[PDB]
């Protein structure tokens, strides 16, 4: 869901924001600069 | 009286009186925190809970 705080306010999200960046290097290997949160 | 804690003993013999007062109290607290992580060397990783 998404909920607004008073900072007149803005949009705020609460959930599981899982994002990554995959880089395939060798025949078989990968690189993952991942970040996320369960809120 | 709503806040008192402990014991006190009522006595009366004619003109005098006396009230004994005592209590013992103790408190104990512990914590422990073991986080673990992996990353490459040069790039920084960061981590937090709470």
């Amino acid at each position: 869901q998404e909920v607004p705080v008073l900072t007149t306010v803005e949009r705020k999200t609460v959930g599981i924001k899982l994002k990554v960046k995959p880089q395939i290097n060798e025949g078989d290997a990968v690189l993952l600069e991942i970040e996320q949160e369960v809120s | 009286l709503g806040s008192f804690n402990g014991i006190a003993a009522g006595f009366y013999q004619g003109n005098w009186a006396m009230l004994l007062t005592a209590l013992s109290s103790s408190t104990k607290n512990d914590i422990l925190a073991t986080p673990s992580i992996v990353t490459l060397d040069n790039m920084q990783a960061t981590f937090n809970v709470g």
